[PDB]
């Protein structure tokens, strides 16, 4: 059923771990 | 200033020129300052995995917005008469109308529908509410993060490997081979065995139950005592409906052909047999080549061996294994036009044999995926002969490869280029030829005296595959055949039931319209392949300049000396080509979806009359299928079909846009803003507002590039409007 | 003979709709003119020919499909078995002889004048007389083909053709 | 900045010296030809690019050879 | 075309010596840099209109169009 | 040795437009210090549009 | 012209060609796209098997003289 908004703050929240990830592979990749 | 930091010599260029070249050379890493092998290795396995994240954050994403703003579950009670939804619509700039118009489902405001096909995919393979999509949401956003940390891990100096490690090619094909193929492919007959096919007949099976639920009656004891039979028993009958157990079955392993009648869709247990025969076949290949424990075949030792004994193909494969293996350029293109075969073989593949649930009744999302698919087939194929020209330039060395297959056909370019260009020539003549005929007959009104050839070599291959359309009995037509009579044949009676059912796509019928298309596609096909090939045939060096790999790739010109020479590189002709690839894949899917547009309204004669001639494509498909697309805005009000209104013009002008840099060249702008810069430089006030890039006009390869660009962008955004509002108006 | 799902021409209604709907055209054309003017004439030849048109597709054997127009069968052994040669094979055969004829005239020209002192003035001022003996004595163009294939004089040797660096 | 090379098959007749527009090349003298003077560059810093002494040329692939390099404002013909 | 014939084959700069023509030529930038202005003002003030009415056409606020209504 | 003058010459310099083609021999230089002696002159022109070219004796067939 | 001014009068009503769509029409693109260049084409579309055939023919020729270009 419908997708609460606990459940979106949770997925953003979560996505922030990648965001962080992203930055560090970058970085690396960036010499 | 400083950016670019790869290249010293863009990093010291006074102009704007040091912006965009320093963006468009960023990926190229062998030619950045002071690379290594292991440095350039390195830092090509990290972005692989960047690579990755953004597709399992793309996938992330599609789950979360259907599973948060779509429709999946109210879809899932009534597939053929809900639309899907992709997401919703937040953009302040829309007026109350736009907003009435744009609000379709039970969401509180305006959505996108999807053409995409997941809904299809999703519910064939099992997941069933608006949670299993949130949860494998969050379960994709995981593994991106797991693959973004190995990208950053395996660049650190104790976990980066050393160049050997890169250059283990039979490991690599043993474990790609055996595991990333093979397992994969047994793991998907596991969750098809264990979560799909019950969903199909109404089981609800989770991870809180599989580890209990049986997916047949009787266990693995039939697998282990050799009784695999039990496994087939008793298939889903002909009145099933998909997700109940109303006329549903028990077997989980079949070969029933065919489709399934409710969905029109394949079997699901026909997709886990071949899931499971693949992966045995997969897991055997894996283990052939010789890795750390004596078995095996070493790929240098196959090459070495296989010359003919005439002498004709020279040393044969002789030195190739080091060719291949020390070229990245080789290996890119030949795994570009692997892709590219198979993309094209995806698309061709599933609209005929139709996989998913509910997607042949959902026409828009058909042609969607056609399209879709064969366009980036097309640019694939066009990049494995690009990084084809590359190693020729920049990798091909004639002294080790001397006698092989490789020196023998570049000693022989010639014959090949001007074969090509007989065939071209040949197709281009005749098939424009008996067109224009045709459109000049029916001017003069006498459609009688059209050269209408059937395809009766088409019609022969689709008679033996069992179409009884031509009365031609042959192999699968034929009753008394061997083939047909093959006792253990059994996926035939769905199979012929398949292919002579009308709705279906399985081998549509065809005849003379057929058969001067085709004749098209094939110019086209042996056109952009005559570009390429001289590309990267003519890349090291020509008469008119034989020493044309001491600028490389990509270089403007030789100058106007020796009769002038705009064009000459062998990036040139990747220029070129993308043209006619563009074209190629046009008449293709123009094809494929007036074919398809008529087949599904019924009216079939359409086709089969206009399509012989050029004034049928132009009056019959092209002006009367844009209709309702020009009216989604008009002085009275809008429609829902106003956004592809709107993008279809905006494809127009994107289009246009492309001739001004592929039309007028440099010189003209460079001194255009030659007195724009005289002019900020004398008007007072302003003068003071300095640049710190000198204002130059953009370079002959760069505006050749921008130029393509912009003609491939509105090339795809027009018709991918046109295909969308004209199929989604009438269906 | 009906092959492939086609029907003969000969026994087909819709091969009818298509004369009538032609004919029927010309009628009303007809109609606004006057029973003896001469753009009636001519509207009446127009509609003979037309009619003397399918009678001739009629009785050629020819084969119409769904939408009532002659198809072509192009391969040769389904042609020759069921009388249809006459709209592919034989044409082939009739621009076969012809294409080599104009190959043989060009190419022979071509090498006679290759002899003279400046070869390409006889390129852009034809030598129409040395033109037309050649353009009558190259009928048995077969001659000379197979004699320059089996002798070996029909390909120059690579090693006198220029090529670029490969 | 642009390279420009001279390869010994020049014979010396001074057609790309005349031809250059940013005075790049000179005569020096030689003995591998009749004329015994060959072609050089010692002004590349000044070089734009513009291919005029290649078109002058006339051995059989030139003697003379523009590779284009790295711009630098000289090269880029700017007046600003 | 045939003005431009005319500059490279038959002007000489010795009988043209401060008239309007050499004059012309004296502040040739001016001439050109004003009228790519222009240029640019008439193609924003009246392409720029046809545009703006087609995207608030299909946004479905036709008030806000330029138009006789 | 050196070619006759008159005489017909081969190309064999595969940089070169005339290569595989034959030439006739205008001059040949004496001297040991040229690097290319011998004078060739072709029918066809190339695409500089010049019709004539030093040579070596290592890049001729005669 | 086929909006405003070219028709046929009955009495003192005049009955335009076009019935005055240009004034409303033509202020987008869409509306030269499509009250202009769809509608306005479907007489030479439509010619074959009639005496204005060959402008159906010349139609056609010429996007192809055009696209070769
Ligand atoms: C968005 C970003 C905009 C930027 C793009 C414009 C820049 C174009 C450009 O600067 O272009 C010029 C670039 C750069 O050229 C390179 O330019 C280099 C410049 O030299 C510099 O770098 C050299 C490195 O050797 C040295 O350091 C040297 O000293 C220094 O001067 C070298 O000259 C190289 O030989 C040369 O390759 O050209 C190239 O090769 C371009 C790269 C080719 C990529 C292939 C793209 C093909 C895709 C087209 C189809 C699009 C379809 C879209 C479909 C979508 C449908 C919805
Ligand atoms: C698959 C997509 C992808 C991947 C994997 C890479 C990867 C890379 N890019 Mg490329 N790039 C891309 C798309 C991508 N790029 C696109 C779409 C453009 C615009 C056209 C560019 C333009 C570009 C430029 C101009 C440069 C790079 C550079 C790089 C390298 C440094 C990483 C970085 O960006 O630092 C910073 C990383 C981030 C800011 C991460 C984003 C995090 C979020 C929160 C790395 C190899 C740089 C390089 O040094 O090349 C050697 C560089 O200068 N890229
Ligand atoms: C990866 C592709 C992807 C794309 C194309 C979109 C696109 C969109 N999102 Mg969605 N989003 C995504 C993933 C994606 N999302 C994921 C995985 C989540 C769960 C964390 C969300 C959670 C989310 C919320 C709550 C909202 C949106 C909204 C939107 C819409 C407006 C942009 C925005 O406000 O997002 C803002 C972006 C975020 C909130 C997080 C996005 C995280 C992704 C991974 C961004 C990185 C993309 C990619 C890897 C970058 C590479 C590009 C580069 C090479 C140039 C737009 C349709 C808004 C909307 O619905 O409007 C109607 C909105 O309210 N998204
Ligand atoms: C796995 C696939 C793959 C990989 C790993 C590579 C890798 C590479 N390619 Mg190859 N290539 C490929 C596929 C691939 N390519 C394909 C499919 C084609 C056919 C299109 C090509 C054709 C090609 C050419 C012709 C060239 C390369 C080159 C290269 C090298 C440098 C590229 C660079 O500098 O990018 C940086 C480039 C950019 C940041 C430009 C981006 C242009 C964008 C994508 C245009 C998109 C339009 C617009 C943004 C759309 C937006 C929508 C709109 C509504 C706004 C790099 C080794 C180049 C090379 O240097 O070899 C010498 C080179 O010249 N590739
Ligand atoms: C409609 C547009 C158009 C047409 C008709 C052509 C036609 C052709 N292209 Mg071109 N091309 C085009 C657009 C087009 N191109 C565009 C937009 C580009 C991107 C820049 C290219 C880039 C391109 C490249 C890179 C190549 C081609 C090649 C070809 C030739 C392929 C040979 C063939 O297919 O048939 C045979 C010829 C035709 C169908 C055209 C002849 C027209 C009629 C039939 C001739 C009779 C005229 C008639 C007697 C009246 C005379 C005129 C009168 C006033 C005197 C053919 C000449 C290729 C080629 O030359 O391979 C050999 C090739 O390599 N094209
Ligand atoms: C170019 C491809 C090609 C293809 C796909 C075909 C295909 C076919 N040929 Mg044809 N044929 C061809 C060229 C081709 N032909 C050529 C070049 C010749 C020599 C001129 C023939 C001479 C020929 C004969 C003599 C016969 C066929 C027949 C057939 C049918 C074969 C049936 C069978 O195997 O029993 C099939 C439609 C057979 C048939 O069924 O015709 C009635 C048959 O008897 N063919
Ligand atoms: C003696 C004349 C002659 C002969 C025997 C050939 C023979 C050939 N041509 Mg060539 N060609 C010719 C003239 C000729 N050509 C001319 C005049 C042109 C410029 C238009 C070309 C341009 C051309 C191209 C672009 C190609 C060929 C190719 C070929 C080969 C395959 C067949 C073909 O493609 O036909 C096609 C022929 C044409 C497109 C040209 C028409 C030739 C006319 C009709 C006949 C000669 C006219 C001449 C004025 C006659 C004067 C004779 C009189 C004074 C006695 C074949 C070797 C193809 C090839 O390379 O195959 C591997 C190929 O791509 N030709
Ligand atoms: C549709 C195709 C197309 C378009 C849009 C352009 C556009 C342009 N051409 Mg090009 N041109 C084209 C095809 C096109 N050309 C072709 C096919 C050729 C033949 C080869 C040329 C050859 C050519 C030459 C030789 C010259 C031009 C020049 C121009 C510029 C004219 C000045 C101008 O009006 O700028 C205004 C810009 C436009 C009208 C473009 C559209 C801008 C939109 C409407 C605005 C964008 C939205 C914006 C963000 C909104 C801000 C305001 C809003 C918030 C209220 C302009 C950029 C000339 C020039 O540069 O002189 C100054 C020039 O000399 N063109
Ligand atoms: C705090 C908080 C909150 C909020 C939050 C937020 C606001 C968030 C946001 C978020 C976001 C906003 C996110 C984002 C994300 C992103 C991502 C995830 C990305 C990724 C990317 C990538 C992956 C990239 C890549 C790359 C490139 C492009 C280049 C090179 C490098 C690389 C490869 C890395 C809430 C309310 C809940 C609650 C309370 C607290
Ligand atoms: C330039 C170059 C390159 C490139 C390449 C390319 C681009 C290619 C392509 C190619 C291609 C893309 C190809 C394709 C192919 C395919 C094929 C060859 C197939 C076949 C198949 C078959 C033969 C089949 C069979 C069958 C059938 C038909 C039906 C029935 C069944 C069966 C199975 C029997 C490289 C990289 C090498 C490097 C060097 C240079
Ligand atoms: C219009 C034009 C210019 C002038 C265009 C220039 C100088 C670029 C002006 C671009 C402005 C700055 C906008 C760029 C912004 C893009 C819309 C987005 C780029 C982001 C990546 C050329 O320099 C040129 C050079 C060679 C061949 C053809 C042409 C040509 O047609």
């Amino acid at each position: 059923m419908e997708i609460t908004t606990n459940q979106v703050y949770i997925a953003l929240l979560a996505s922030l771990i990648p965001a962080f990830f992203a930055f560090k592979l970058g970085k690396s990749l960036n010499q | 200033t400083k950016f670019p930091k790869f290249s010293q010599g863009l990093a010291q260029d006074p102009t704007t020129r040091r912006i965009w070249f320093g963006i468009a050379t960023s990926h190229d890493f062998e030619s950045h300052d002071g690379m290594t092998e292991n440095n350039l290795y390195q830092k090509i396995f990290a972005s692989h995995f960047g690579q990755l994240a953004i597709i399992f954050l793309w996938t992330s994403g599609n789950l979360f917005h259907v599973a948060w703003q779509g429709n999946f579950e109210q879809w899932i009670k009534d597939p053929l008469h809900i639309r899907p939804i992709a997401h919703a619509i937040s953009d302040p700039h829309f007026g109350q109308p736009a907003i009435e118009a744009f609000t379709r489902s039970q969401f509180p405001g305006p959505v996108n529908i999807a053409y995409s096909g997941v809904y299809q995919w999703w519910y064939t393979i099992g997941l069933r509410t608006n949670v299993d999509l949130y949860n494998g949401s969050m379960f994709l956003l995981f593994i991106a993060t797991l693959a973004l940390f190995a990208g950053w891990l395996h660049l650190e100096p104790k976990y980066s490997p050393k160049v050997s490690w890169f250059k283990d090619a039979e490991s690599r094909l043993n474990h790609h081979l055996s595991a990333l193929f093979g397992l994969s492919s047994l793991a998907w007959s596991g969750h098809l065995i264990h979560v799909a096919i019950p969903e199909s007949r109404g089981i609800h099976v989770r991870w809180d139950n599989f580890l209990s639920q049986l997916p047949h009656p009787s266990g693995l004891e039939p697998f282990f005592k050799g009784n695999w039979s039990l496994y087939s028993e008793n298939p889903d009958s002909l009145t099933h409906v998909f997700g109940t157990a109303s006329g549903a079955g028990t077997a989980v392993l079949t070969f029933l052909g065919g489709f399934h009648p409710e969905t029109k869709s394949l079997w699901l247990t026909d997709i886990a047999h071949h899931h499971l025969a693949i992966a045995v076949l997969f897991i055997v290949a894996g283990h052939m080549y010789r890795t750390n424990f004596a078995i095996g075949h070493r790929i240098d030792d196959i090459l070495n061996a296989h010359k003919a004994p005439s002498g004709k193909l020279g040393l044969g494969h002789f030195g190739l294994y080091e060719t291949i293996n020390n070229s990245l350029h080789f290996q890119l293109g030949l795994a570009l036009a692997s892709l590219g075969v198979i993309t094209s073989l995806v698309a061709q593949h599933m609209y005929s044999l139709s996989p998913y649930a509910f997607l042949i009744q959902d026409r828009t999302t058909m042609a969607a995926l056609y399209t879709h698919h064969q366009y980036i087939a097309g640019f694939i194929m066009t990049g494995a002969f690009a990084h084809g020209a590359i190693f020729f330039i920049r990798d091909f060395d004639e002294e080790k490869n001397k006698g092989n297959v490789l020196s023998r056909i570049l000693d022989h370019k010639e014959a090949i280029i001007s074969h090509l260009s007989w065939v071209t020539l040949f197709l281009g003549f005749h098939t424009l030829g008996l067109y224009v005929h045709n459109d000049v007959m029916q001017a003069f009104g006498t459609p009688e005296k059209q050269i209408l050839i059937e395809p009766v070599f088409a019609q022969w291959i689709q008679s033996a595959h069992g179409k009884n359309i031509y009365e031609l009995n042959i192999l699968l037509s034929s009753d008394s055949s061997n083939a047909f009579s093959a006792s253990q044949a059994i996926w035939l009676p769905g199979w012929l039931n398949g292919i002579n059912d009308k709705s279906t796509s399985l081998f549509l019928q065809i005849g003379p319209g057929d058969f001067l298309v085709h004749h098209a596609i094939a110019l086209g096909l042996h056109t952009t392949t005559l570009i390429l090939v001289k590309g990267a045939l003519d890349a090291r060096g020509s008469r008119l300049m034989p020493d044309k790999k001491d600028f490389g790739y990509s270089f403007p010109c030789d100058g106007p000396g020796r009769g002038g020479t705009c064009d000459i590189s062998a990036w040139d002709a990747f220029y070129l080509a993308v043209f006619w690839m563009l074209n190629t894949i046009g008449w293709t899917t123009f094809y494929w979806h007036w074919k398809h547009i008529t087949l599904w309204q019924g009216n079939v004669g359409q086709f089969n009359e206009s399509s012989t001639y050029l004034m049928g494509w132009l009056r019959d498909y092209l002006w009367l299928n844009s209709s309702q697309l020009i009216n989604g805005y008009n002085p009275f009000g809008m429609n829902s079909l106003a956004v592809w209104g709107w993008m279809f013009l905006f494809g127009h002008l994107v289009w246009a846009t492309g001739f001004m840099f592929l039309i007028s060249w440099r010189g003209y702008w460079q001194e255009l803003i030659e007195t724009l810069v005289w002019a900020h430089e004398r008007t007072p006030i302003t003068n003071v507002f300095k640049w710190t890039d000198k204002p130059v006009a953009l370079s002959i390869v760069q505006a050749r590039l921008v130029g393509l660009a912009h003609f491939s962008v509105g090339y795809v955004f027009t018709y991918a409007a046109f295909l969308i509002a004209s199929t989604s108006a009438k269906f | 003979e009906a092959i492939l799902g086609l029907t003969p021409c000969a026994e087909s209604a819709k091969f009818q709709k298509v004369l009538t709907k032609e004919v029927k055209a010309l009628e009303k054309r007809e109609k606004l003119y006057e029973p003896g003017s001469a753009p009636f004439q001519a509207l009446e030849a127009t509609k003979a020919k037309t009619q003397a048109r399918f009678a001739k597709y009629a009785e050629s054997g020819l084969l119409c499909g769904a939408d009532g127009l002659p198809h072509l069968i192009s391969d040769p052994g389904l042609a020759v078995k069921y009388g249809h040669a006459g709209e592919t094979l034989i044409p082939t055969i009739g621009f076969l002889y012809v294409a080599g004829y104009i190959g043989t005239a060009g190419r022979t020209y071509l090498q006679e004048i290759s002899t003279r002192q400046k070869p390409t003035q006889s390129e852009i001022i034809i030598d129409v007389p040395l033109a037309t003996s050649i353009a009558f004595k190259s009928w048995d163009w077969p001659n000379k083909a197979v004699k320059e294939l089996a002798s070996g004089t029909l390909l120059e040797d690579a090693k006198n053709v220029p090529v670029s660096r490969r | 900045s642009h390279s420009v090379k001279i390869y010994n098959t020049c014979i010396g007749c001074t057609q790309c010296v005349r031809a250059c527009p940013t005075d790049v090349l000179e005569m020096v003298p030689w003995d591998g030809c009749k004329a015994g003077q060959i072609a050089s560059s010692p002004r590349t810093e000044d070089c734009v690019g513009c291919k005029r002494c290649e078109s002058a040329c006339p051995t059989d692939f030139l003697s003379v050879r523009v590779y284009l390099g790295s711009e630098t404002s000289r090269s880029m013909g700017l007046a600003y | 075309a045939h003005a431009a014939i005319f500059m490279v084959r038959d002007y000489d700069p010795a009988l043209n010596f401060n008239n309007l023509l050499d004059r012309v030529l004296l502040h040739r930038d001016a001439i050109i840099s004003h009228l790519n202005w222009v240029c640019i003002f008439l193609g924003l003030h009246s392409f720029g209109l046809y545009i703006h009415n087609d995207t608030l056409s299909a946004l479905g606020r036709p008030q806000d169009m330029f138009s006789d209504s | 040795a050196g070619p006759a003058r008159g005489s017909t010459v081969k190309v064999t310099r595969p940089e070169s437009y005339w290569y595989n083609q034959y030439g006739k021999v205008i001059s040949v230089d004496e001297s040991g210090a040229i690097r290319y002696p011998v004078v060739v002159r072709f029918e066809k022109e190339n695409y500089q549009g010049v019709t004539t070219n030093n040579f070596a004796l290592d890049e001729l067939e005669y | 012209m086929q909006s405003d001014v070219w028709g046929t009068v009955l009495a003192n009503k005049v009955s335009h060609i076009t019935g005055g769509n240009f004034s409303q029409g033509s202020l987008t693109i869409n509306g030269w796209l499509r009250d202009f260049l769809w509608a306005q084409s479907s007489q030479v579309i439509q010619s074959y098997g009639s005496p204005l055939s060959a402008y159906g023919l010349m139609f056609l020729g010429a996007h192809f003289v055009w696209a070769f270009s």
